[PDB]
């Protein structure tokens, strides 16, 4: 990171005041205080003799999680601002319209040691809290890689093979003359070629049938069907790594660079990153992606769709002014027309839009943003909320390219402020539970390797289907990854397919659905035996170094910023996070669901217009009886829907809403 | 005026071929001034000779096939086209390569007539099979750059000829970047890091030294319009 | 295995010096205490021998005594036992 | 906008933390009487507002609004000014309604405003008010953006924010697309000397204009030059007359400190480009030009006010003059014979202004230095040595000395002798970390200033000025920013609408002397009623050639810029344009600050805070969780104890890092000590 | 939290502490009991290996 | 407009106004 | 098949100040590269002159008043930056400035020494009536690039020298196009059209011979040196 030189030299001053002693520029310590005081022009020459190898803590307010404080190496940058580097703002949640960072000096040699070994910016890819890497390419390095990586069908230059009168003319005999053909105007860098690869691993299937038993790629020749841009792209990627053939989106970035996380070390990874860095800013920059206003292309059947429905809105408001449905019924009639006006609308620009616009290039690779927005450039804003919470039933039918209208803005002002204002308490509130939920647990510590329990949870991991084998559980990777077995897993008669305490990874997943085993006993930190803290097998990896987690994490801190930073994005019986604050308090919900005492059958019996549900057993014994439910609480679906007439489990919920936690922990214990 | 540093040009020699220099320090910002033109004239500027254009018999209606040899036509003739030669003749010289029986048909199984040469006898081009003759033609001349596929406008002498690409320079893959050097001492200067691949016709030293005759030979043409008109001035060794 | 050479604090890399320690706990207390005898040496060197030994590897011009501690951890010519 | 302002907090309002969610939010009847859009960011929103445009205060101190009432579908031209209790009763439509000649409306249904905030569509009869123009829900600032309905009301708010904050520069020049209330917010202000009565410029110069009226007497109107306002920037002011000139009342005579030929210039026009170039314009960052420091394009003055002042001390007076305790002959060489510098002398970080001296009394010397008085022959000098130096990091020149004494009868308080204060002139050129923004809400710090050699150009070789980000555009919702990019390149160059077979379909709505201009003719777009989007794309397609016959921008609004680093072109075309920027008071001379060792507090011996005393940063509560969740045990008690209140560590730390030895272990805080004291004086028997 | 509360309460019941969380070894300036502060990794010894301090 | 010594700035308005903008510093 | 001819170079004159050069017949890919590796010699590196201090008798510093001038001083810095001045040898000379009595200041009332003169007699400096008096001097100097101002402290220099910003460079607008023939049967050349325009201080093809010899120094070194 580049540091100022003034800043420097006023944090670095007693090491420059010793260093230009030690060396006869002054004759003592006050001579040297003065020297550094006045800026005297030797001391620059010193100054970088004693900065050099000297780490520095760099810190951006709020630390919402651990990897708010990354240690760097400085380098001296004429300028009164600090460079930062373009890779870790996405840790540091910074952006470049003002904010400001502390620097901190780190002194003795057990905090350089710390400095240069726990929290160098380079040690930490990926984050602690669900384990994708942190450090990936971003905003304009995304559509820098998509620009160089994608396929245009009939580029200049691609395999033409005509055959018959003339030869094939499309192929490359190796990238350096496909170098010199784009250099000159004959070839694309987006177009298809066939390139001969000396120099780059081939994938699975293809070296398998070219080599097989020894597919070494150091100087074998192979024909590839490519682009000359992922070429380029694979020229960065390591040397083992095999060929990869596809459009680089976000999602395969990631997978890339999680691959390069689990299988190569540490500092492979992070030159991989910066090469990923150049070759994304330098195609960024030639991918031609400005916005004008003849890019933002409207739609050119917007009238009639409005037009149709607002014959429909003009039923709805007749059959109320003639007095057929009531004030909320047209409203919500008017509310349901124009939520599907808006989608109507949102589909027909889909379709208008080129696949190659600048506007949406930067939609569809990752890059940034989503498409509502693109629908409220061009198109409809939409239904504009109140101060209240509810809908404007007008509702705004200008978009911020034709320009909104002035009763239409003075509308939109009002969920634009109050958006604003819950920003603002959003994030004053999430302060607060980040530090209880630090407080209440920062004893939980890793104490010893393995305490040698049998007790563990069970995971879900793939329900059969209706045949059907077995299709996967959606959320796998943050249930069922980085964990250890505490039973043997076994087929049916089989064999131990995945023994006791392993690692529990994407291969040995893939081996246990192979199987056809679709539960798997698992061992937890809720389960541990030791008597103060929690052991190292039975809190399993680590997500953040991608091995067994060490003996010293204090890793009840780490559990509470994983849950405490993103709070923020909590917008929302409650919803956001005061449903969260309402769990980690273990308080009554104000939406509170009756749960059943024992397994029976329930009599649902109306009365004095609230309700009346009372559970008979089968053994029998004393019926469970629960008098007042409100009639905004509507009964509760599984299996027709509950009523009466109906067999009920042991702990089967009753009406829609939220069990109180005491509750099934009186009744159905603490699992 | 005065440039009041040197810079100098010092080679890092690493593979054979495969040299890689550094001009420091450069005056900002100066490495991109003269790093794009080093680049260019390296690649586009140098002399130097290839293949243009071959004929195998009996290929005509299918240009992927020859009967007996392992490899179709779309590979014997990107084999051939890192075939390095050096020639004097500053005009089209054809070349020979016929060979029987079954084998391995090398590079140095060609026959050179007088003034051409070729600078790797050790290159494979054709595995044949069993008792199938190959019989090509070659055609070896001089150029610069790579100058793509000229189209057979013979129009009716040339039946199964057909025109490949030609890849007329000694240099292969260069590429370049600058960096920062002594931003205090030296006034943020610059680092030009040339990396400069050849073929082994020429060294990458003897390559670079080429460029600069083209380039000072080409920056002359304007100092040739007042003699004594005030630049920058070096200085000697 | 074979990645680039690296510039600066990441030299010698962190993946080949955790293969010489039980975790990245180790090799902090490990570095800092031989950075501190090798701080010790540089001083008892001006006045009468002593005891306490270093650098093993030759350094640089200006090498701060961590890097030097860190290649000697690297180099395998040191040993430690956990407490 | 300092005036003209409603807030809600004070003495007998409400307060900033025991304040809901229902009075921030904007009520219906907010409409006329305060600006939705401009109200503060941070914990403020809702609580400070201002005035409209056209609102009015009751003798009872409620909000009036102006309406024309218009009787039988007929718009009448007598206001009323209504309060917000008697619009609600009747209906009051939309300004930009379609009035036929007479005041009927072309359609017979209207939009409306009802009661209870609704918004109907009713026929014209019921219609009993109109707006007297669009922009009336607007405020002073916020009226100032051109198109104003193209932003988001979050990106609004911020540029009409980001516009009280810019600085003078020293040329201010005109905004080349504007609206209409530049020329109305100038003379208004008061920042700018309008001539009182009708007369004839007799005498001009840059102190002073007497002019001399019709009736007889003349008046004399006095330009205040390089006076400090309240945040450090310059109030220049020079006058715009000749020395021969007729002038009428009112007429602005001398421009002030933002202002060009009597109309607010906050920025300047630049050539800005819509490439993402290199990574340097990386996510809100933005690159400009070298040519805007070499001609001082966004050049400021800054003057900052040093005050020292000689009192009566017990020990006796406290006095000002040359004669200073033990200091070189060096750093006397601008101090004149009475103290306080010479004007035109220039300062640095570290030298004297005025030279003060304290008396003593007395203390006993060290023997050390009692020897090392009797060997080189110096007297002890009791007295002590409290000068006014400069504070750290600034510099400049000084301006003005305004000395004030009690020997001259001067108003000092109770026991001042004397009382000084010196002025330090600044020029601020534009750097690296300073904070630019546009109109629109968008903004950004400089991360980088390209040499203009290397910077793309046109295919004149005109080279662009700002390079501006993509991915800032679209997801932000202010497309504005490139409407005003479109209108500014017109502007810049001039239109010429060639109706020579008659008037085209898409200037039949334009006003005339706009089917041609001239080039670098400033027009204007007012707020809710300006230059349609199928207007711009009828401007971009007749764009006048600059001075060979040559269209550097198609219909699009794009052109082809070379590359000023490799020289080929790029390979799709650029969006360029003319945006009207402005340098912000976000400056990195203000901002950067660092310490190794200052002064530290009474009670606790933690350090201070702040960049006025010197301060350390604070390592506060999450800072701690995360030093604890990485596991860095030494880091952390090495920033607890020997940083801040280790008393006895302090000192060793440094004595060892002098000598170079290893660092002491810590020993126990002193901020600890404390809480023991505390808790045993509420008689608590702590152990 | 209750900091008056939890006082004077801990006052009555004469409640000691033993400084095992890494809360109350921020305040009193130790090291706290986590990471490289625990004893197992802070109670290292470093020497040479005979053969370098043998070939030294 | 009605004001003597202005620069002569074009305007895009498509409408005319009745009152014009008061005395801004008359709250 | 090389075209075994060289390049030659061609001179349009426009106007008095600019000029437009054709360089023909290139390799195909080097039009681009020449000329903007010629661009950036000439709008970087091209020695001139500039005045890099003033004095006026009656001030102290930039931030005042002259009595009787209508722009202040640092109105006059503006427009002192503006001038074109051609020095011809290595000392810093001396320029003055006398007017005294109603009328305009303007750039032809300067009187040089023997070596250096003034390129733009009618730009406008300031403007005087009755009780005006403008006495000031000029420092030219000769330089390249463009350097900030020397600061007093960092000088010997009393309180009334006001040191000025120098813009050394003598061209204004450089710009080119190429003409990429290039005939599909593989004879293929470029054709650069440079097009210099400079600020009456050098003539274009004196500027583009200095960027020639600049460039012919520098490439030079990457000749058999090595
Ligand atoms: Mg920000
Ligand atoms: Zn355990």
């Amino acid at each position: 990171c580049g540091l100022p030189k003034l800043m420097a030299l006023e944090l670095f001053k007693p090491f420059v005041m010793k260093r230009l002693v030690d060396l006869n520029h002054a004759q003592n310590i006050k001579s040297a205080k003065r020297m550094v005081e006045r800026q005297r022009p030797q001391v620059w020459d010193v100054l970088e003799e004693v900065i050099a190898e000297h780490p520095v803590l760099l810190n951006r307010a709020p630390t919402l999680h651990r990897l708010g404080i990354q240690a760097f190496e400085p380098m001296l940058v004429e300028g009164k601002a600090i460079q930062l580097h373009p890779l870790v703002c996405e840790a540091f949640n910074a952006d470049f319209d003002g904010d400001q960072m502390a620097v901190h000096l780190p002194l003795s040699a057990e905090a350089q040691a710390e400095a240069r070994i726990l929290m160098l910016s380079s040690n930490n890819i990926l984050s602690p809290a669900s384990g994708r890497p942190l450090a990936m390419p971003r905003l304009d390095m995304v559509t820098g890689l998509y620009y160089l990586t994608t396929e245009v069908p009939g580029d200049t230059g691609e395999y033409q093979p005509a055959s018959g009168d003339h030869p094939e003319t499309g192929v490359y005999s190796s990238p350096a003359e496909a170098i010199m053909a784009a250099d000159r105007g004959v070839l694309s860098v987006r177009a298809k070629i066939k390139v001969r690869l000396t120099q780059l691993r081939p994938p699975v299937e293809i070296e398998a049938e070219l080599f097989g038993h020894s597919g070494w790629q150091p100087g074998d020749a192979w024909m590839a069907e490519t682009t000359l841009g992922r070429v380029m792209f694979n020229e960065l990627l390591p040397l083992g790594y095999p060929f990869v053939n596809k459009q680089m989106h976000k999602k395969v970035q990631a997978a890339i660079i999680n691959d390069l996380a689990e299988r190569y070390p540490m500092i492979v990874v992070a030159q991989t990153v910066d090469k990923l860095k150049d070759a994304g800013f330098y195609w960024a920059t030639r991918s031609g992606v400005t916005v004008s206003m003849a890019d933002v292309l409207v739609p050119p059947r917007k009238k009639e769709i409005l037009d149709h429905y607002e014959e429909r809105a003009d039923k709805v408001e007749k059959q109320f002014q003639r007095g057929a449905l009531n004030h909320d019924e047209r409203n919500e009639a008017l509310v349901e027309i124009w939520k599907e006006a808006t989608d109507e609308v949102g589909q027909a620009l889909r379709e208008h839009y080129p696949d190659d616009n600048p506007i949406i290039t930067i939609v569809d690779s990752g890059a940034t943003g989503n498409f509502t927005q693109t629908r409220t450039l061009a198109g409809m804003k939409g239904l504009v909320t109140n101060p209240k919470g509810e809908f404007i039933p007008r509702p705004v039918k200008s978009s911020f390219r034709e320009g909104l209208t002035v009763l239409e803005y003075f509308i939109n002002t009002h969920g634009a402020r109050k958006g604003l204002a819950d920003t603002a308490l959003r994030t004053a509130d999430s302060g607060y539970l980040t530090r209880r939920l630090v407080d209440v647990s920062q004893d939980v510590i890793v104490r010893e390797h393995d305490c040698q329990t049998e007790r563990g949870i069970v995971v879900e991991l793939a329900e059969r289907a209706p045949d059907g084998t077995l299709i996967r559980d959606p959320y796998i990777e943050t249930s069922a990854y980085a964990r250890t077995l505490g039973t043997d897993a076994v087929d049916e008669a089989g064999n131990v397919i995945v023994e006791r305490g392993q690692d529990l990874g994407d291969p040995e997943i893939d081996a246990l659905l192979a199987a056809g085993i679709t539960q798997v006993k698992v061992r937890s930190v809720l389960t541990c035996a030791t008597s103060t803290g929690v052991c190292a097998t039975c809190y399993g990896r680590s997500m953040a170094t991608g091995k067994l987690v060490d003996i010293g994490e204090a890793v009840g801190i780490v559990a509470a910023q994983s849950i405490g930073e993103p709070g923020t994005q909590l917008t929302m019986i409650t919803g956001g996070l005061p449903r969260v604050q309402e769990l980690f308090e273990a308080r009554v919900p104000r939406g509170k669901a009756p749960i059943a005492d024992v397994t029976g059958r329930v009599r649902l019996e109306d009365g004095e217009r609230f309700y009346k549900i009372t559970i008979v057993p089968d053994d029998g014994g004393e019926e469970v009886v629960y008098d007042k439910i409100s009639k905004r609480q509507r009964l509760r679906v599984f299996k027709r829907v509950l009523s009466d007439g109906d067999h009920v489990e042991v702990g089967q919920q009753l009406m829609e809403g939220s069990a109180d936690p005491h509750e099934v922990l009186r009744v159905q214990g603490p699992r | 005026m005065l440039i009041s540093q040197r810079p100098t040009l010092s080679e890092d020699v690493l593979t054979d071929n495969r040299s890689q220099f550094v001009i420091e320090p450069l005056e900002p910002g100066f490495g991109y001034t003269l790093g794009n033109s080093l680049r260019r004239t390296l690649l586009s500027s140098i002399p130097g000779a290839a293949v243009t254009s071959i004929r195998i018999d009996g290929v005509l209606h299918e240009f992927t096939t020859v009967p007996g040899v392992k490899e179709d036509v779309t590979e014997i003739i990107l084999n051939l086209k890192s075939l390095v030669v050096s020639s004097e003749e500053d005009e089209p010289v054809t070349m020979y390569l016929r060979k029987q029986g079954p084998g391995e048909v090398t590079a140095g199984d060609i026959v050179p007539p007088a003034g051409v040469t070729v600078h790797n006898p050790g290159m494979h081009i054709a595995t044949l099979n069993d008792k199938g003759k190959l019989e090509v033609e070659l055609v070896v001349e001089r150029g610069r750059g790579y100058v793509p596929a000229v189209q057979n406008r013979a129009s009716g002498a040339e039946i199964g000829r057909i025109p490949v690409d030609s890849i007329y320079s000694p240099v292969l893959k260069v590429t370049y970047k600058v960096d920062a050097t002594r931003v205090e001492q030296r006034t943020d200067f610059d680092k030009l890091i040339l990396d400069v691949e050849t073929k082994n016709s020429i060294s990458p030293r003897d390559a670079l030294a080429s460029a600069g005759k083209t380039l000072v030979e080409l920056f002359g043409l304007a100092r040739e319009l007042n003699v004594e008109a005030e630049g920058i001035e070096i200085g000697p060794s | 295995g074979g990645y680039d050479t690296p510039l600066g604090i990441t030299n010698p890399p962190i993946d080949e010096l955790l293969d010489r320690v039980s975790s990245k706990y180790a090799l902090v207390i490990y570095a800092a205490k031989r950075a501190r005898q090798i701080n010790d040496y540089y001083n008892q060197l001006g006045e009468g021998i002593l005891e306490y030994v270093g650098p093993l590897v030759e350094p640089g011009l200006q090498e701060k005594p961590l890097s030097i501690a860190l290649r000697e951890i690297h180099a395998d010519l040191l040993e430690h036992t956990e407490g | 906008t300092h005036k003209r302002r409603l807030s809600a907090l004070g003495p007998g309002g409400l307060s900033r933390e025991r304040a809901g969610l229902e009075v921030r939010d904007v009520h219906p009847s907010h409409y006329g009487r305060m600006c939705p859009i401009e109200t503060p960011e941070g914990p403020n929103i809702g609580l400070i507002g201002s005035l409209s445009v056209y609102a009015r205060v009751n003798p009872f101190g409620f909000i009036e609004t102006p309406y024309r009432k218009v009787v039988d579908g007929v718009v009448s031209d007598e206001i009323v000014y209504l309060t917000a209790d008697e619009e609600d009763r009747h209906v009051v439509a939309q300004a930009n309604s379609p009035i036929d000649a007479d005041g009927r409306f072309v359609e017979p249904r209207v939009l409306v405003r009802r009661k209870a905030g609704e918004v109907e569509y009713v026929p014209s009869s019921e219609v009993d008010y109109m707006d007297v123009s669009p922009r009336q829900m607007v405020s002073v600032a916020t009226a100032m953006i051109p198109f104003l309905e193209h932003d988001d009301a979050n990106r609004a708010l911020m540029g009409a924010n980001m516009q009280r904050q810019a600085v003078p520069l020293v040329r201010s020049e005109a905004p080349l697309v504007g609206t209409g209330m530049e020329l109305r917010a100038a003379i208004d202000a008061g920042d700018v000397v309008v001539a009182e009565e009708s007369g004839v410029i007799e005498e001009v110069s840059a102190d002073y204009i007497t002019v001399m009226h019709d009736n007889g007497t003349r008046r004399t109107y006095r330009m205040r030059k390089f006076a400090r306002s309240n945040h450090g920037t310059c109030a220049n002011q020079c006058p715009i007359v000749d020395a021969g000139d007729r002038v009428e009342a009112g007429q602005v005579i001398a421009d002030g400190p933002c202002t060009d030929d009597g109309e607010m210039a906050l920025g300047k026009n630049l050539l800005v480009a819509i490439m993402p170039w290199e990574g340097h314009n990386y996510e809100d960052a933005i690159i400009l030009s070298n040519r805007l420091v070499e001609e001082d394009v966004l050049t400021s003055i800054h003057i900052e006010e040093h005050e020292i002042d000689a009192r009566d001390t017990k020990l006796g007076a406290e006095e000002i003059t040359r004669d200073i305790p033990n200091i070189s002959d060096e750093v006397l060489a601008d101090l004149d014979e009475r103290g306080i510098v010479r004007i035109g002398a220039e300062v640095r970080d570290g030298d004297i202004l005025v030279g003060k001296v304290t008396p003593k009394g007395e203390t006993e010397l060290t023997p050390e230095e009692r020897l090392l008085r009797a060997i080189f022959g110096e007297k002890a000098r009791e007295v002590r040595d409290t000068s006014l130096k400069v504070p750290h990091g600034e510099s400049g020149k000084v301006i003005g000395i305004r000395v004030f004494s009690r020997e001259d009868e001067d108003e000092l308080p109770a026991g001042v002798n004397e009382l000084v204060r010196v002025y330090v002139a600044q020029k601020r050129k534009i750097s690296d970390g300073d904070k630019l923004a546009g109109r629109h809400g968008n903004k950004g710090v400089i991360g980088k200033i390209l040499p203009v050699e290397d910077m793309p150009f046109l295919a004149d070789g005109t080279p662009v000025d700002i390079i501006l980000n993509t991915h800032g555009v679209p997801r932000r919702m202010n497309i504005g920013q490139i409407l005003e990019t479109h209108l500014g390149w017109c502007a810049h160059s001039g239109w010429k609408v060639d109706a020579a077979k008659g008037v085209p379909d898409w200037a039949a709505r334009l006003p005339d002397e706009l089917l041609e201009a001239q080039p670098n003719a400033i027009v204007s777009t007012p707020v809710f009623d300006g230059a349609q989007e199928a207007e711009l794309q009828g401007l971009l397609s007749c764009t006048l050639p600059n001075r060979d016959g040559d269209v550097l921008v198609d219909a699009d609004g794009k052109a082809m810029l070379f590359d000023g680093r490799s020289g080929e072109p790029f390979p799709y075309p650029v969006t360029v344009g003319y945006m009207y920027i402005m340098k912000l008071h976000h400056l990195v001379d203000d901002k950067i600050h660092a310490r190794s060792t200052g002064p530290y507090s009474m009670i606790t011996q933690q350090p201070l805070g702040g960049k006025a005393q010197f301060g350390g940063q604070r390592f506060g509560e999450m800072e701690c969780w995360a030093m604890q969740a990485y596991g860095a045990a030494y880091t952390l008690q090495e920033l607890l104890t020997i940083k801040s209140d280790d008393t006895v560590g302090r000192v060793k730390v440094y004595e060892a890092i002098v000598k170079g030895e290893n660092i002491p272990e810590p020993g126990i805080p002193e901020s600890f000590k404390v809480l023991l004291k505390e808790l045993q004086s509420l008689c608590l028997n702590v152990e | 939290q209750e900091t008056t509360r939890v006082l004077t309460d801990a006052a009555i019941n004469c409640r000691s502490d033993k400084l095992n969380g890494l809360k109350e070894n921020v305040i009193i300036g130790k090291l706290i009991p986590a990471g490289t502060g625990i004893n197992r990794y802070r109670n290292i010894a470093v020497q040479p290996t005979e053969e370098a301090r043998a070939a030294a | 407009n009605s004001v003597p010594g202005a620069p002569n700035r074009v305007s895009f308005a498509k409408l005319r106004e009745p009152l014009e903008v008061p005395g801004l510093l008359d709250v």
